[PDB]
């Protein structure tokens, strides 16, 4: 890879000046070793004080391995980097990926280290390995090659990648390959046995056409991903409380669905009755309930993905290891809903579970739409920002905001 | 001539678009001009500046200043304008070590590097921007024009470039001498080790030997200051550390700047003096920017200050860090949103102490504050020691499990153990998850007229109990809480309450144990006295019996 690609920031924007956050001694030591080798290999160089920029760095462990991986938080640089139309006006996101029976995820970010980075842009990739207790100046570096996690790396590399895949694509016309940041998503409809080998067939490809973590494969089955429609209870005896909760849920649902009615059900709640009193359903109320049940079977109307708007993901803690979530662009027009349980590794750690939920939801958004959603997290900012890096295992990072007032609607996805 | 390595030049630029300075040179007295010519002639002999021709169009004014008992004249180049036009730099000196993170060193030497400071050349292409002019006597000849060849004192980039240049030179020596530590800040180089003093005085020699490779002359810091080192506000003693003496001024009249300085000192002191409190004192400076404004001290502020004075009577000291021992943090609740903590490795020998104050807010509770204190100490500990301490918290394991399993947000506290030191953090009420059989059901509502501010609040129950209270100077939101308050007041120890107030649910589901709203506080007090409360929400104006009835009663 000889010639660099001219890269620039967006009009009237300087480079990132983001504070490095504190790192444990074990992550510093890991980063020192990693960056010492990267520096020997020419991927990064020490920089002088005339470079004022900075991007945070930390270290992670990919799912199911023991080796530390350097992770740069390029979120600020990415949003300041010029929008890219690499060689074409855009690679259309493959709507067929989300339908494949199996999708494996490959870390191919190491391929980026073979392409030089435009010498004028390198200064904007500056980062600092901090010292413990400020006892020595942080170690200052910048990138000489396409860095993992930067928006421009896949864009600039997209010519080189399309060629590596041609012989594989030419041979397997029904396999769907989608690239997002450092990751390659490879979906096939054939049984996992040959799927696994077919994945290995593609690794050898990239291995002959060329990695510390290329050996791994994160397996997904989006054909088996389940949605969560709105469900109403089926009961033989309804208490006042039961009916009150039902009317509350249906009133919320009426903002999503036309034609929801609560008149006949409310009619049962006439008087000032004890909450535990059993109320028999009239026939008019049972019919109304039946019509609402039917309405709720059908999908929401006029829900379309607007690629010019952000995707928003909201998450609720339901307790006992269960989490619900909704993805949408305008309120009450969900593009996807879901529910998780039994997040392995933290039956006693809420924050670890939420961090895994965020990663799984982001993975679903990449597959379905090719971009990451902005999260509304049910957690205090200071708690989240203290701990999420301890459980992070993805090579991208979405954006997030914090919910400080308890939503009343947790109950209606319960 | 022993060849010496050149110090690598740092390339420097002006801010994009901006040009160099063009500031007029003031008139000087004949005496000041003679003085400046002598100083500058000497400086030129040493290589620090060079005469330039008239083509250079830039200029920075120079001044002559005089001292007290040193009847000398000193030069001064006012680079204020040039600094505004110079690019930003990486400033590698933002934070300083905290003494509690340091490890003991048998021996410490302090070298002087102010002389090496001038070996650092200034980027050649940038020198033109540093031009200045000595006016001539009687203005009858051209002014003598000079530019800098070295880092000018007072130029924006000199600290960063000097520090960076020294670190790079020192890099090989530190890496090949793992049994010593080197710390720089300003013209001082601090070298510490656990070697015997003779074998340590040799490492020092080798360091001079190394520094001379770049022609850097460096002798011991003149007038070796006896222990402790007065550094960044601390007393670094060989075996202990402290802040420099904290003396709280005595006064009858206290003013805005006094209480600011008082909190300053108290805050600085709270890193080793345990139990310092500053809420009431901090509270008194709520929104005043006239530092001359005097303020009376609330009796709760005098009590707090006098409490501080007592803690300040006897000096306290911290111990340095031993990485082979555990790291432990213990927190105490002090009241009024205030928290205090100690971090130690052995009992009674604090590394450091500190405090935490609750965030501004209408409603809050002790567990949320304790959680925030833990996160603050966690992050401070990762900075200082590179690891999380084990926590000792005044909250029962069972209390925490109830809290986090039932709280609507995700939350987490790292490895900790209960320490039975009152007051203990507890949950003061817990709402029922299901309606209570046999408990009276209260349907509550309130409403207020937005024009007149007249309102009504009340309830109707399944037993036919009813109440509507007329209210003045109120709002819908207040009447909705007042209605819940009445139901709590008038019910037995177990009660079901039905409200349509999304505002009230939002408050109560946040589980406050204390409020700035007296009315919310009154509800909390009632909740504490109940045995069981189930709070149910329903949507307003949907014909839900009981709800509909009481909505009519209160909507006058
Ligand atoms: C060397 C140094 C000096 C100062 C000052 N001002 C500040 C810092 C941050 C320094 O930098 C480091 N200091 C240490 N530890 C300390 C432990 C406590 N003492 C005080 C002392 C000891 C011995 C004598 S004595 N018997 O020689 O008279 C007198 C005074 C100094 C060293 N550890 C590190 C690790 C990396 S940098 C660094
Ligand atoms: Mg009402």
């Amino acid at each position: 890879p000889i010639e660099t690609v001219p890269v620039k920031l967006k009009p009237g924007m300087d480079g990132p000046k983001v504070k490095q956050w504190p790192l444990t001694e074990e992550k510093i030591k890991a980063l020192v070793e990693i960056c010492t080798e990267m520096e020997k290999e020419g991927k990064i160089s020490k920089i002088g004080p005339e470079n004022p920029y900075n991007t945070p760095v930390f270290a992670i462990k990919k799912k199911d391995s023991t080796k530390w991986r350097k992770l740069v938080d390029f979120r600020e640089l990415n949003k300041r980097t010029q929008d890219f139309w690499e060689v074409q006006l855009g690679i259309p996101h493959p709507a067929g990926l989300k339908k494949k029976k199996s999708v494996t995820v490959l870390d191919v970010g190491d391929a980026y280290f073979s392409v030089p980075l435009d010498e004028d842009f390198r200064k904007y990739t500056a980062f600092t390995i901090p010292s413990i207790n400020n006892e020595t100046p942080g170690i200052r570096y910048q990138y000489n090659v396409l860095p993992q996690g930067w928006k421009g790396s896949p864009a600039i590399f997209q010519s080189s990648m399309t060629k590596i895949l041609e012989p594989f694509k030419k041979q397997n016309p029904d396999i769907v390959i989608y690239q997002y940041m450092d990751d390659l998503y490879v979906g096939s409809d054939l049984e996992i046995g040959q799927h696994r080998t077919k994945i290995e067939e593609l690794r050898q490809h990239l291995l002959r056409w060329g990695p510390p973590f290329l050996w791994m494969g994160y397996e997904l089955h989006p054909d088996k991903w389940t949605v969560q429609p709105i469900v109403l209870p089926e009961k033989d005896s309804w208490t006042v409380n039961d009916i009150q909760k039902l009317v509350g849920k249906l009133n919320w649902a009426s903002q999503i669905y036309p034609g929801i009615k609560v008149r006949q059900l409310s009619k049962l709640l006439r008087g000032t009755k004890a909450l535990t009193e059993v109320i028999p359903l009239t026939e008019e109320a049972e019919l109304e309930l039946a019509e609402n049940r039917e309405i709720l079977k059908e999908p929401v109307h006029g829900v379309y993905y607007d690629p010019s708007k952000d995707l928003i993901a909201e998450i609720q803690k339901q307790g006992q290891g269960q989490w619900t979530y909704q993805i949408y662009q305008e309120p009450f027009k969900n593009l996807k809903t879901g529910k998780y349980a039994r997040m392995r590794g933290a039956h006693t750690n809420d924050v670890k579970q939420l961090t895994e939920a965020v990663q799984k939801i982001t993975t679903e958004s990449i597959v379905i739409w090719g971009k990451t959603p902005k999260f509304k997290l049910p957690i205090q900012k200071e708690t989240w920002e203290t701990w999420w890096t301890e459980y992070w295992q993805a090579t991208w990072i979405p954006e997030w905001e914090f919910v400080n007032t308890p939503p009343l609607v947790k109950l209606w996805y319960q | 001539m022993v060849p010496i390595s050149p110090i690598e030049t740092v390339p420097v630029k002006l801010k994009p678009g901006m040009d160099g300075p063009k500031v007029k040179q003031w008139p000087l007295t004949e005496e000041k001009i003679k003085a400046l010519v002598e100083i500058c002639t000497e400086m030129e002999k040493e290589g620090k500046i060079s005469k330039i021709g008239p083509e250079n169009p830039y200029n920075t004014p120079v001044f002559a200043i005089k001292k007290k008992d040193s009847t000398k004249w000193r030069k001064l180049v006012d680079f204020r304008e040039l600094n505004k036009r110079t690019q930003d730099f990486w400033e590698v000196q933002l934070g300083i070590p905290h003494p509690a993170g340091l490890k003991k060193k048998k021996s410490v030497t302090v070298l002087d590097v102010g002389d090496a400071y001038f070996s650092v050349p200034l980027d050649e292409d940038f020198r033109k921007y540093t031009a200045f002019t000595i006016p001539s006597i009687n203005n009858e000849t051209p002014g003598i024009r000079y530019q800098y060849n070295v880092l000018p004192q007072g130029w924006k980039g000199s600290p960063a470039i000097f520090q960076s240049s020294m670190t790079k030179i020192l890099e090989p020596f530190a890496a090949q001498n793992p049994d010593i530590v080197i710390y720089q800040y300003m013209d001082d180089l601090y070298v510490g080790s656990d070697l015997e003093i003779g074998q340590h005085r040799t490492k020092i020699e080798e360091l001079r030997q190394h520094l001379l490779r770049w022609g850097l002359t460096t002798p011991d810091k003149k007038h070796q200051k006896e222990p402790p080192f007065l550094w960044m506000g601390y007393e670094l003693h060989p075996d202990k550390w402290t802040v420099q003496p904290i003396v709280l001024p005595e006064k009858d009249s206290w003013t805005v700047n006094d209480i600011q300085k008082l909190v300053g000192k108290l805050n600085w002191a709270s890193q080793i003096y345990p139990g310092i409190k500053v809420r009431q004192l901090s509270k008194l400076l709520r929104g005043t920017k006239a530092l001359t404004e005097v303020i009376p001290l609330t009796e709760e502020a005098e009590l707090e200050l006098a409490e501080n004075r007592e803690i300040l009577k006897e000096p306290v000291h911290g111990v340095y860090y031993d990485p082979s021992k555990d790291l432990i943090a213990e927190i105490q609740k002090q009241g009024q949103g205030q928290w205090t903590y100690q971090i130690y490795q052995e009992p009674f020998k604090n590394l450091k102490t500190g405090k935490y104050a609750r965030m501004r807010g209408a409603h809050t509770n002790d567990v949320k504050q304790l959680t925030e204190a833990v996160q603050k100490i966690t992050t401070e500990s990762i900075v200082i020691w590179g690891k999380t301490p084990k926590f000792k918290l005044p909250i029962q394991k069972e209390t925490w499990e109830t809290w986090w399993t039932e709280y609507w947000q995700a939350t987490w506290i790292p490895e900790w153990e209960f320490v039975n030191t009152p007051p203990l953090v507890k949950l003061w009420y817990q709402l029922e998850k299901e309606p209570i059989v046999g408990a009276e059901t209260f349907y509550v509502d309130g409403a207020a007229n937005r024009e007149t501010k007249l309102g009504k609040a009340g309830y109707v129950t399944n037993k036919g109990r009813q109440k509507v209270v007329p209210l003045t100077n109120t709002t819908n939101q207040k009447t909705e809480l007042q209605a819940i308050y009445l139901a709590l007041q008038d019910s037995g120890l177990e009660v079901n309450i039905v409200t349509d107030s999304q505002y009230a649910l939002g408050i109560i589901q946040a589980q406050p144990d204390k409020s700035e709203s007296e009315l919310v506080n009154q509800i909390i007090e009632q909740l504490i006295k109940k045995e069981k409360v189930y709070l149910a929400w329903v949507p307003a104006h949907k014909g839900i019996g009981g709800n509909e009835q009481v909505d009519k009663l209160v909507s006058a």
